């Protein structure tokens, strides 16, 4: 669980980076569909899950959109993400697998976009943070 | 991978005394409940509200039995596993849209439900063989997800 | 996170089965290094490492104590388990990936030993509690 | 072992431009910082109660490069990586008793440090390529954990 060290660094970073949120999700979501083809499973209904399709694009808004949300609700993500834990559960029944997938892909994007800011230290906290985010989305699974 | 003779042995035995039509449903039933996102791929079933429904559902028994048979091919061709499940992957892939992670889940439950079924005669050494074989099948089963 | 129901689930189950937890931890420990010899990196300090090992008989004892503890702290695993954390995390530097495995084996020794009590309901609840425990055990890592 | 031809080049392009003296230390540093359990094989190398020190610990700089040079040996033998690494793999286990999941964490930190250098060159395609290579070699190094 996040220290105040962690909450401290997560916010600064996203304070630093949070303005690219729409690009980070497109790129990161593109990575996912690309490097981890099995995830395409959740986009079958999508007219075409091509890389960085705008629908993909727009959707990375939403994704990254949920990260900012998680930022502010950082002090407690359980409460914080139950609507998304509801969508991504009873509606989509998304395997918890892919959250860590996405989560890894997000750290890579940010990494590419902000090598100066994404220090090690700002990695472990952002790392630990996404995991709590991963776990709060699981809240409504079972 | 390679197989000791014992592994070969242990595995042959397991599936032979196994009661394909009984552990099937049990393990697939048990998966849907413990890992409910795996009810995804079991849409139109009619009554999967609570657990007990799942359990008493015909369209779960089928597949759950379906599934044990499908490993007979892998017990049959211990070393052509990959080729063996080739079309089965693509199936679950491009049509069934089965998440690959789903495979290890069901593996883990077949094991728990069998361990109950086997009691003390589910030795550690038997588990190693059973899980190693199921692994190889799982991997192969997520292999043509492009 | 654990529910009222899950908590009842895992306390019912521990009531029926806890009488043989010594018994349960010997084999679950026995099975971990057999089925997952890679975990032997750790107990390779042990004078005895094969199942049959009185060292293994003795330590399995411990682990289910610990799981006796955790059932007693189920409403607050992080706090209940901080001494166990810091040991496995700080001192013993175990890898969190390894908690997943002994629970697997714990999940399987219980099914052999208590088939009729180990419902699918009991299971989904003990399983959440076991990661639940893994999470508490991992508080002291980073 | 299947290797498309674009894959080959990518891992070739990548392994051509990459500064083993820079990267390497950086990638072992982050994994010791981001996954502090892996430090159990690099404890007494200096105050590991410190990022800035760890970063700038000699001891750590060095093995990181060994790591990257070590991954080089497999960048040539792209069709027999196992046999390549089997020694190194038989080493890390019996010798230093390393947790082969640790090989997971470090590859990640590599893949993430690498990313920060290529920046916008590190395509999704480039990530896959790079990542599947890392994967493949990883079974190899945990292979003789027995
Ligand atoms: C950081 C974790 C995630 C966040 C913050 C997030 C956020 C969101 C949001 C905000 C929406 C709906 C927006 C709206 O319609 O207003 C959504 C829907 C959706 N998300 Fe995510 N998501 C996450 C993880 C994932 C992952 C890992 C997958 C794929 C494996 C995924 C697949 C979907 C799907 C399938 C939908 C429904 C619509 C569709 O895609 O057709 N989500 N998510
Ligand atoms: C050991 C792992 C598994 C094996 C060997 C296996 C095998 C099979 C086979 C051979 C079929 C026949 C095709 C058909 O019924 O149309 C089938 C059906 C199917 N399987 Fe799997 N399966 C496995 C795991 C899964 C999992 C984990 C899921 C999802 C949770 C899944 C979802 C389905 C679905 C939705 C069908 C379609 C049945 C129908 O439409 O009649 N399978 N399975
Ligand atoms: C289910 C999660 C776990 C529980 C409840 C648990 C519990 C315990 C307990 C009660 C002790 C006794 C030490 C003391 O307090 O004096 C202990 C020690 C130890 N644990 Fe675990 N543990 C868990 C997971 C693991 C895993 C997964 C590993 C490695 C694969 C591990 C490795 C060790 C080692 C090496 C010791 C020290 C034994 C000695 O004193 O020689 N633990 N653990
Ligand atoms: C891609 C994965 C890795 C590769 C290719 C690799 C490669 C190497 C190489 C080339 C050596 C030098 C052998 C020698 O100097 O005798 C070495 C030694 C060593 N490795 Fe790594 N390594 C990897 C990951 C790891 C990890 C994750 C750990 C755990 C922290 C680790 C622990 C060690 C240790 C403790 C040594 C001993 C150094 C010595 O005494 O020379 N390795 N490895």
């Amino acid at each position: 669980s996040l220290s105040d060290k962690d909450k401290a660094a997560v916010r600064a970073l996203w304070s630093k980076i949070g303005k690219s949120a729409d690009a980070i999700g497109n790129d990161a979501l593109s990575r996912m569909i690309v490097v981890y083809p099995q995830t395409k499973t959740y986009f079958s209904h999508w007219p075409d899950v091509t890389p960085g399709s705008p629908h993909i694009k727009a959707h990375g808004k939403k994704v990254m959109g949920g990260i900012a949300l998680a930022v502010s609700k950082i002090d407690d993500l359980k409460t914080g993400l139950m609507e998304l834990s509801e969508q991504h559960a009873y509606k989509l029944r998304v395997d918890p697998a892919n959250f860590k997938i996405l989560n890894h892909c997000i750290l890579v994007v940010i990494s590419t976009m902000f090598p100066k800011e994404f220090t090690p230290e700002a990695h472990v906290s952002l790392d630990k943070f996404l995991s709590g985010v991963a776990l709060a989305l699981a809240e409504r699974y079972r | 991978v390679e197989w000791t003779d014992k592994e070969r042995s242990i595995i042959s035995d397991i599936f032979s005394h196994m009661d394909y039509d009984d552990i099937g449903p049990k393990a697939l039933s048990r998966c849907l409940i413990v890992y409910p996102w795996t009810q995804r791929h079991f849409s139109g079933f009619g009554n999967l509200y609570n657990a007990e429904a799942i359990i008493g559902n015909a369209n779960v028994a089928a597949h759950g039995i379906k599934v044990l048979h499908g490993l007979d091919r892998g017990v049959k061709n211990m070393d052509n596993i990959a080729a063996t499940y080739a079309d089965l992957s693509t199936l679950h892939s491009e049509k069934l849209h089965v998440d690959p992670d789903n495979f290890k889940l069901l593996s883990d439950c077949i094991t728990i439900v069998l361990a109950a079924k086997m009691g003390h005669a589910f030795t550690a050494e038997t588990q190693g063989a059973f899980q190693k074989f199921l692994a190889v099948v799982v991997s192969a089963l997520g292999k043509q997800y492009h």
